[PDB]
């Protein structure tokens, strides 16, 4: 539940609670209606649910 | 893609409080 521009912005020393901000700066970053996906590509294809 | 009957359900039944809602209460989506 976050608009994904504030995790780019969070990309600093000290300046955010989580201590892993090198993810921050990591893979392709996917908009979805419950926050944005950080690691993982969007293929546009159709599967089963994992 | 809705009927009739779908569009009548959904107009009826009807859903700042949760910008009120600072307090860490949230709702996650289905
Ligand atoms: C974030 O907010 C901007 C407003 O400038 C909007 O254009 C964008 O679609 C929003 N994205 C997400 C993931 O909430
Ligand atoms: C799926 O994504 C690829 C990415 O390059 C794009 O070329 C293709 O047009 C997309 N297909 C659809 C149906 O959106």
């Amino acid at each position: 539940g976050v608009n994904c521009t504030e995790v780019p912005v969070a990309i600093h020393a000290d300046q955010l609670t989580p201590t892993w901000r090198v993810y921050s700066t990591g893979s392709n970053v996917f908009q979805t209606r419950a926050g944005c996906l950080i690691g993982a590509e969007y293929v546009n294809n159709s599967y089963e649910c994992d | 893609k809705r009927s009739f009957i779908e569009d009548l359900l959904f107009n009826k039944v009807t859903l700042l409080i949760c910008a009120q809602k600072f307090k860490g209460l949230t709702v996650l989506p289905p």
